[PDB]
């Protein structure tokens, strides 16, 4: 039999604990914490050393801002 | 060519029988079954109006987890109920016509906006005109209508696909909490 | 006229033709005998309403709320690259507030059925 | 007495490897894989008979 | 119109063989595992068993007892099967050879597994007993309960292409699988396509329940070869999702150079022989996929409800909500989000 | 070793899903005209194809190459007529 | 090019007597600019959930009999009280922001660092990972929502290009 | 914008456009062409369909009547520039479009024919493809050398004629 | 229009003229919701927006939602009452 | 064994017209050695090859299509 200590009398003794006995739990818990954890602490990393980020694709025509300067040519 | 014309009020016609074996069938689970195929109905006017995307989300959510779940219901538990019986229904069949005619009539007639009363019902009608349909090239992308929803859900109103998930997370702890008996 | 419509028309006439050949084909010849469902070759009194635990119907009246999430990040997944960075952390978050009312399910041990097969805790004290 | 967890030499790392990567499941499957590969008993009766002893009635 | 009238007739006559000759190579393969031959009696090397099961299963009467609703009993094996066999439209053989090419497949295919359920739990009324209406509830618990993983498979994978449509998956897959990053993945969704279908790894109901036969135990002719068909159709068919989403669709190498030696030009003869390797690939993918099925019935015994329901729902679903987070935050750090 | 009996309607299954893909795309070239399906088609696409079926004359993707267009061109543009949606 | 705000803006639009700073701060500039007497308030919150739960134990008891709670409780306690204090220490430091209480030692630090930000050649108010029109939904979604702390906690974290103020 | 559903009837008009309005000359091209010479002329014709657009915008609603003598230029100048690569690289053009007609008009199938016909645009009707919006150390897509995204099949002409360019030493 | 007042309407009579059993008033009310949904969906589609289609998107959860709630509610009241009457509650 | 080579050169030993009347009498392809006939008219044979398990050496060929 193998009780529960609780996460507050030991931390690293109760991590240590769902590792072994309950391991769907903690592997769950572990997959999901490294993901927002790695997100927020690692992707300034990233942008400082690996490459920076892409430049914007366009959604419409990109329209100038601009005041209508006359064209040659075409006329008829 | 011009077989392909009448298929919406076709729909509608079969719509409207199916709700008719929805309310009068001597078993439960066969009326269940004939408002699946009222979901069926409907998927089959949301392709046909346009929206081939919608159609899928109700066969997936209505029929698939609803319907299900319904089903799942009348199996294991105990209903009693009773035919429909000229006897006792007869009684109602006058409030029966009178709210048949005016929540019809006062349902179509919000559409409208003339002060009078018998333009508002007209209007209803009036719609044998044909729209025409212009082909515009100002779109690059195929931003389909899920995407656009996508957008919308996650950007200008994230709020209320938060307040959303606070209304599923109550989905879970309700039916939970009622059929727990806890110790 | 595309061949997505020929299908689904023509799977149901093939079916129906199995039906069809089913019923033409073998004879009929019952009695009261051959009626009756199946126990294992004795009859019995079906009793009228039997009880059922309540994991049965949680399980299928839990499982709409799970599937309602998984049609809600169905919107997500197809506009993933215009709300980048941005929707990217709504989704978390809605995704979150799920995943705790997912660990009050597991933490009270809604869909688990305990067994009264008791191994006889108490001891013998005697006198 | 039973061992508790912390009296253990597997690691739980090593440990769960095996129970999220099915270990001895996979196992039990290559034993009947390998019988895939070898040969059958069946004999075909009308064209050949078994085990004949004289004493047999 | 000549067309497609020969078309779909020749893909509804390949399928509907196939679906045939897997339960042929079925009862071999489970032979050969068990040191035994399979049938060899009814044609020159077993072959064409199954057409002998099925012209004598449509010479059997139909018998509809006594308790039992008669239309609801001969109508659950019409949608079954219809169900198990729509969904044969969506899968490519090869780029953008469809029955229906759309531009949401997935959404379709995930629509029609859904439909599927109903042909269990509504069997379960016709013949109204309560030690069938139990087994019926077990068995629609286990489908629904299995099914919302496959559903969450699905969309962890479209988070990748971003596009409902299958052969741009399939497209998009030329760089890399799918299987060989996300390995875990693969295992859990083969768990789960066992489980979709009622497999003999995860099946109580044709065994263990108190029906000696299943949910349909009580029937006789075409109410059974329907269920029977919609059965193995409902494996090819969870076996062409794994086919294009997350092994290669109808990918098997590059196939540039050895055209570049063989051929000179577009003619007949060079779509047929491509057309030749791509549904190679993907049967080859199919049948490897089939035989991993079979090859896990032969090996184990069977879950208790109890051990089910904590299997999917406690076990293998927070693992997977973690999934849900690591994946996302793995094309959220790296800048690569998919576009449409 | 290995028994050519059990992997014999595997082989079967194999052949003839491998035949119907074989003879699935060669009537898909033969419908197109010699040339290949487009398997994803944008709303953008979809108005070009339209375009060039105008274009051409008739056939499908045809695909004609001219500096200037035809004079039944400028006649033949066509307005999609959609009824009440009632 | 991911500068421009592309809309009409409300300029220096005080909501009391006092010159606004933001029209919504960054999370981080707001836990810069913090008082002593906030992370004062902060302690404050967390030291009377678990004082305030004994107190309410030895007004009435639980079970009759009075005893303390336990330490499950007062761990609980702990965590719900820096809450507390935290979410008052954000909006008690968002009103000198806006200009509705006395912001005159926060205000020196905005001219010395908006003066910095133009000195070191860089955007008045950070580049950020968005296109300017995801920065204008984002901070609509983040304006003035520190009204409505009752109901839900919301806070900026984009870097977007308007705040309520000239240049 | 929106698309036609439900049974929707195409019907054509046999009518002119008035007298004040002259005539003008309409782009022929296909698909394949257009798509092919899109980079080309969007690199001669910038400032004419930006004229457009920019007169679009200005009279809101006006619309269609008000830059109907801008939107003259843009076809005419389009018409020019795939006149002229007729009759500069007739043959590569067609390679190129050609190539396009297979592998769903993607563009990321026919780099082979692409490289030549982009030499020979630039050696001739002088002008250059290029992505705008696109800063410095970022290499443009159609550049790159061993890109992951890879065609199912070359098509058998242009490489034929790229492995003869490579021979010519033109490339 | 017509289709989506049709089935509420219709749907809306079934349930208030229903007295012999239960699970037709929870069917009725669901197939309301329909109705409420076609309605707004037509227009939607004839107002070229995804708008009223957000609405949709939301109310489909919802009615979702109030599918597994309410039958729960109906599993509560038959725990105590082992037999659900055909007049009604 | 239930290899294909074993099948394929027992097919080549007995020969094709009689390769053609043991498949359609057996599934296998059996080459023996003519032990003896019946006084009924029954071939029988005996196997020497290697890779053959026990139980399978001797076999009959019958005379009749109906065969016991
Ligand atoms: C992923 C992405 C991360 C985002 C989500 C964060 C989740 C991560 C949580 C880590 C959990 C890891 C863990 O070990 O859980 C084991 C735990 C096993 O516990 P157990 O002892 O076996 O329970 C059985 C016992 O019978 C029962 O024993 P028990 O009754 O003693 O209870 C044990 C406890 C077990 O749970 C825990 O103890 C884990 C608690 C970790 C979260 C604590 C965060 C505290 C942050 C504020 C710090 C304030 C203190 C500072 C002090 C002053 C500093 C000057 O259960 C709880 O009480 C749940 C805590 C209730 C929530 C209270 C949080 C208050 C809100 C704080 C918000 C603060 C906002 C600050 C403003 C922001 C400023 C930037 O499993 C879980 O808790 C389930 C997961 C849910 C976690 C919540
Ligand atoms: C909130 C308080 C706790 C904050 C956590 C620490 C965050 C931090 O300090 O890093 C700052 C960090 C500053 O970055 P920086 O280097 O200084 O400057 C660059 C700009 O930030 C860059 O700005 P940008 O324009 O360049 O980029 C756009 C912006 C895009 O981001 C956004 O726009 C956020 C949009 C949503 C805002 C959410 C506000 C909170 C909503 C609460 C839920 C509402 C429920 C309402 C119900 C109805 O930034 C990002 O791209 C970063 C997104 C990264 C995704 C990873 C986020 C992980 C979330 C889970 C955190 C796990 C924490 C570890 C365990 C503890 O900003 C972030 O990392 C964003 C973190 C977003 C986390 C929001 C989720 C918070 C949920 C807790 C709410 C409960 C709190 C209770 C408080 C009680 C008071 C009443
Ligand atoms: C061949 C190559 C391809 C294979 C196809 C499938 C195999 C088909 C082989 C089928 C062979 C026929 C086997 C069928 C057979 O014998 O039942 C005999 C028919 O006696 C023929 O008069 C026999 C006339 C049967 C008509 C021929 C139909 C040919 C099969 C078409 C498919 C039964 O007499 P029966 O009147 O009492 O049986 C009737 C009848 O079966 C039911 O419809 C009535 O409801 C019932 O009251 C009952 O009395
Ligand atoms: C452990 O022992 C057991 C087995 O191993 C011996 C089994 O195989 C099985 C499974 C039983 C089977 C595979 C036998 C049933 C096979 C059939 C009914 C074949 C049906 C054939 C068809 C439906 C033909 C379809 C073809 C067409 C319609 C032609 C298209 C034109 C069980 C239940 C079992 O208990
Ligand atoms: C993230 C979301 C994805 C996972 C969601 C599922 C989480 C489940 C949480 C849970 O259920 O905890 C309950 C469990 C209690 O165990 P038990 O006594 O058996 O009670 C069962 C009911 N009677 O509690 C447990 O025993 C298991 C919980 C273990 C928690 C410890 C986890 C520590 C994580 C460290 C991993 C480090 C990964 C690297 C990241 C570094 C970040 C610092
Ligand atoms: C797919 C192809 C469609 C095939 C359908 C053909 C139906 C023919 C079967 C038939 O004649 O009716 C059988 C049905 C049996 O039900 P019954 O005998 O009344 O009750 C038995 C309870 N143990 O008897 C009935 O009560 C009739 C129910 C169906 C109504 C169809 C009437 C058939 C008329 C034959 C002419
Ligand atoms: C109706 C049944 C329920 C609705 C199912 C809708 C399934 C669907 O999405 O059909 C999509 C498909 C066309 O969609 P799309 O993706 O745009 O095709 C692109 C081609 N390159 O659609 C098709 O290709 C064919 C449409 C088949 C369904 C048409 C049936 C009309 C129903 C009339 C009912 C009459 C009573
Ligand atoms: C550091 C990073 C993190 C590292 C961890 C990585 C996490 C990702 C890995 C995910 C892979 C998950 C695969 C599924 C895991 C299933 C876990 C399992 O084995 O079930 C455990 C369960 C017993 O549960 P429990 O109560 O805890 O037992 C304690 C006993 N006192 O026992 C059972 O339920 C019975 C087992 C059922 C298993 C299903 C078997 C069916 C089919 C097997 C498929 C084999 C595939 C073969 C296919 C062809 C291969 C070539
Ligand atoms: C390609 C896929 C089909 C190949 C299977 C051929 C087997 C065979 O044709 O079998 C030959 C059959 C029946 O032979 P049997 O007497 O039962 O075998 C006895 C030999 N034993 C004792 C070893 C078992 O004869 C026939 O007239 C069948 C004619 C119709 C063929 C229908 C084909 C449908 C496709």
């Amino acid at each position: 039999i193998n009780a529960n200590p609780g996460f507050w009398n030991g931390p690293f003794r109760y991590l240590r604990w769902s590792a072994h006995n309950r391991p769907h739990l903690f592997f769950a818990f572990a997959i999901g914490i490294a993901g927002p954890v790695a997100a927020l602490t690692l992707t300034p990393l990233r942008r400082k050393y690996l490459y920076p980020d892409h430049s914007p694709l366009p959604q419409s025509y990109p329209l100038p801002q601009r005041a209508r300067e006359g064209l040659t040519g075409f006329d008829d | 060519m011009y077989l392909t014309y009448y298929f919406i009020e076709i729909t509608i016609f079969l719509a409207i029988l199916c709700t008719i074996f929805i309310i009068s069938a001597k078993n439960p689970m066969v009326s269940i079954l004939y408002m699946i195929a009222l979901f069926v109905i409907a998927a089959m006017y949301l392709y046909l109006i346009g929206l081939g995307i919608f159609s899928l989300l109700y066969i997936m959510i209505y029929i698939g987890a609803i319907a299900v779940l319904f089903l799942f219901i009348i199996t294991l538990l105990d209903i009693n109920s009773t035919e429909l019986s000229v006897k006792s229904n007869i009684r109602d069949l006058p409030l029966v016509l009178i709210s048949l005619i005016v929540l019809t009539i006062s349902g179509l007639m919000i559409y409208s906006n003339d002060s009078i009363l018998i333009n508002k019902l007209l209007e209803a009608f009036g719609n044998d005109y044909n729209t025409i349909i212009t082909q515009d090239w100002f779109n690059i992308e195929n931003t389909t209508l899920l995407t656009t929803i996508g957008n919308v859900l996650l950007t200008n109103n994230a709020f209320i696909l938060l307040v959303l998930a606070i209304v599923l997370l109550l989905g879970i702890i309700g039916p939970i909490s009622i059929t727990m008996k806890h110790k | 006229m595309n061949t997505f419509i020929i299908f689904i028309i023509l799977i149901p006439i093939v079916g129906f033709a199995l039906l069809a050949v089913n019923i033409l084909l073998a004879v009929y010849k019952p009695y009261n005998e051959k009626l009756g469902a199946f126990e294992c070759g004795l009859t019995s009194f079906n009793q009228t309403r039997l009880a059922f635990n309540a994991a049965f119907i949680l399980v299928a009246i839990l499982f709409l709320p799970f599937d309602l999430e998984i049609s809600t990040l169905l919107p997500y997944v197809m506009s993933i690259y215009l709300v980048s960075n941005y929707g990217f952390t709504i989704v978390l978050l809605f995704l979150l507030i799920l995943i705790i009312g997912f660990v009050y399910e597991i933490n009270t041990n809604a869909l688990k059925i305990n067994k009264h097969n008791k191994p006889n805790t108490d001891s013998l004290i005697y006198k | 007495r039973p061992a508790t967890w912390e009296e253990s030499e597997e690691g739980a790392l090593s440990k769960a490897t095996k129970y999220f990567l099915l270990a001895e499941m996979f196992r039990g499957l290559y034993v009947v894989l390998e019988q895939f590969f070898r040969a059958p008993y069946t004999i075909y009766y009308p064209f050949e008979k078994g085990p004949v002893s004289p004493r047999f009635r | 119109m000549i067309i497609n009238i020969v078309e779909i007739l020749i893909f509804l006559v390949c399928v509907l063989f196939s679906v045939a000759y897997l339960t042929v190579a079925e009862r071999k393969t489970l032979a050969y595992m068990q040191r035994r031959l399979g049938p060899n009696f009814v044609g020159y090397y077993g072959l064409l068993q199954a057409f002998a099961d099925a012209v004598k299963l449509l010479l059997k009467e139909i018998v509809l007892p006594k308790e039992s609703n008669y239309i609801i009993l001969v109508i659950s094996p019409l949608i079954t099967l219809i169900t198990a066999l729509i969904g044969w439209v969506v899968i490519p053989l090869g780029p953008g050879i469809t029955l229906g090419e759309l531009n949401l497949g997935i959404l379709f295919s995930l629509a029609i597994g859904s439909l599927g359920v109903f042909g269990s739990l509504l069997s379960g009324w016709s013949s109204n007993s309560k030690y069938s209406l139990l087994g019926s509830i077990r068995s629609t618990a286990q489908l629904i309960s299995y099914e919302l993983i496959l559903t969450s498979i699905f969309i962890i994978i479209i988070m990748f292409v971003s596009s409902l449509n299958i052969t741009t998956i399939i497209e998009t897959q030329r760089v890399v699988w799918y299987c060989i990053p996300l390995l875990p993945l693969l295992l859990i969704f083969f768990i789960a396509s066992v489980a979709e279908t009622a497999r003999p790894p995860f099946d109580l109901t044709e065994s263990e329940s108190e029906l000696v036969a299943g949910y349909f135990t009580e029937y006789s002719g075409s109410p059974f070869v329907f269920f029977f068909l919609a059965e193995y159709s409902n494996i090819i068919l969870i076996s062409a999702f794994n086919g294009y989403l997350l092994l290669g669709g109808y990918l098997s190498f590059n196939y540039s150079y050895l055209f570049n030696i063989l051929f000179n030009d577009y003619s007949y003869v060079s779509f047929l022989f491509e057309g030749l390797i791509n549904s190679s690939a993907y049967a080859i993918k199919l049948v490897f996929l089939m035989f991993s099925f079979i090859w896990v019935r032969a090996a184990f015994p069977r879950f208790t409800y109890d051990n089910l329901i904590n299997f999917c729902w406690i076990i293998l679903l927070p693992l997977l909500f973690g999934i849900f987070l690591i994946i996302p935050s793995t094309l959220y750090i790296f800048d690569s989000f998919p576009t449409l | 070793a290995i028994p050519f009996e059990a992997l014999l309607p595997y082989g079967i299954i194999f052949g003839l899903l491998t035949a119907g893909g074989g003879a699935m795309q060669v009537l898909h070239v033969y419908r197109n005209g010699g040339v290949r399906d487009r398997f994803a088609i944008d709303q953008w696409d979809s108005q070009m194809m339209e375009r060039d079926l105008r274009l051409n004359g008739g056939q499908g993707r045809k695909q004609v190459d001219q500096a200037t267009a035809p004079e039944a061109f400028k006649h033949n543009h066509v307005w999609k007529s959609e009824r009440p949606l009632i | 090019s991911s500068s421009t705000p592309l809309v009409k803006t409300s300029v220096n639009y005080s909501y009391g007597d006092y010159p606004l700073i933001d029209a919504d701060p960054h999370f981080k500039r707001v836990v810069g600019y913090m008082r002593p007497s906030d992370y004062g308030v902060i302690g404050l919150a967390t030291a009377a959930l678990p004082a305030g739960i004994c107190f309410a134990e030895w007004l009435d008891p639980v079970k009759g009999k009075f005893a303390r709670p336990s330490v499950k409780f007062l761990r609980v306690a702990t965590m719900l009280g820096f809450a507390v204090g935290f979410g008052a220490a954000y909006a008690r430091s968002s009103l000198r922001f806006f200009g509705v209480t006395e912001n005159a030692r926060e205000y020196k630090k905005d001219e010395a660092q908006m003066a910095a930000r133009k000195a070191a050649g860089l955007e008045p108010y950070g580049t950020s990972s968005l296109t300017p029109e995801l920065q204008e939904i984002a901070a609509k979604n983040s304006a003035h929502s520190i009204a409505g702390l009752f109901i839900f906690p919301w806070f900026n974290f984009v870097n977007h290009p308007y705040h309520g103020r000239e240049q | 914008p929106r698309e036609a559903a439900a049974h929707w009837v195409p019907f054509e008009d046999k009518a002119n456009m008035p007298d004040n309005v002259p005539d003008v000359v309409e782009v022929g091209a296909t698909s394949a062409p257009l798509l092919s010479a899109s980079y080309f002329i969007g690199a001669k014709c910038k400032p004419y369909n930006d004229d457009f657009m920019l007169c679009r915008e200005e009279s809101q609603g006006s619309g269609a009547i008000d830059c109907l003598k801008e939107g003259r230029r843009v076809t005419r100048c389009a018409v020019s520039v795939i006149e002229d690569i007729n009759k500069s690289c007739l043959d590569e053009f067609r390679l190129h479009w050609q190539c396009l007609e297979q592998n769903n008009h993607q563009l990321s199938g026919c780099r082979k024919a692409e490289a030549l016909l982009n030499k020979c645009v630039f050696t001739k009707l002088n002008l250059e493809k290029k992505i705008p919006g696109l800063r410095p150390d970022e290499e443009p897509v159609f550049l790159k050398k061993d890109p992951w995204i890879k065609p199912a099949v070359d098509d058998f002409k242009s490489v034929r004629a790229y492995a003869e360019a490579k021979k010519n030493g033109t490339l | 229009m017509f289709i989506g007042t049709i089935i509420l309407v219709l749907s809306f009579l079934g349930f208030v003229f229903n007295r012999r059993n239960i699970i037709l008033a929870f069917i009725c009310l669901e197939t309301m919701l329909l109705g409420i949904n076609l309605i707004l969906l037509r227009n939607s589609v004839l107002f070229d927006d995804i708008s009223g289609s957000l609405f949709a998107i939301v109310i489909i959860i919802l009615a979702g939602v109030e599918s597994a709630i309410g039958l729960s509610l109906l599993v509560s009241y038959y725990r105590l009452r082992g037999v659900i009457n055909s007049y009604g509650i | 064994s239930s290899s294909l080579y074993r099948v394929l050169r027992n097919a080549w030993e007995v020969g094709p017209r009689s390769y053609w009347k043991q498949l359609n009498s057996i599934g296998d392809t059996k080459s023996g050695r003519l032990v003896g006939t019946d006084i009924y008219g029954n071939k029988f044979y005996e196997t020497d090859h290697q890779d053959e398990i026990h139980l399978r050496t001797r076999y009959v060929e019958y005379k009749e299509k109906d065969y016991d």
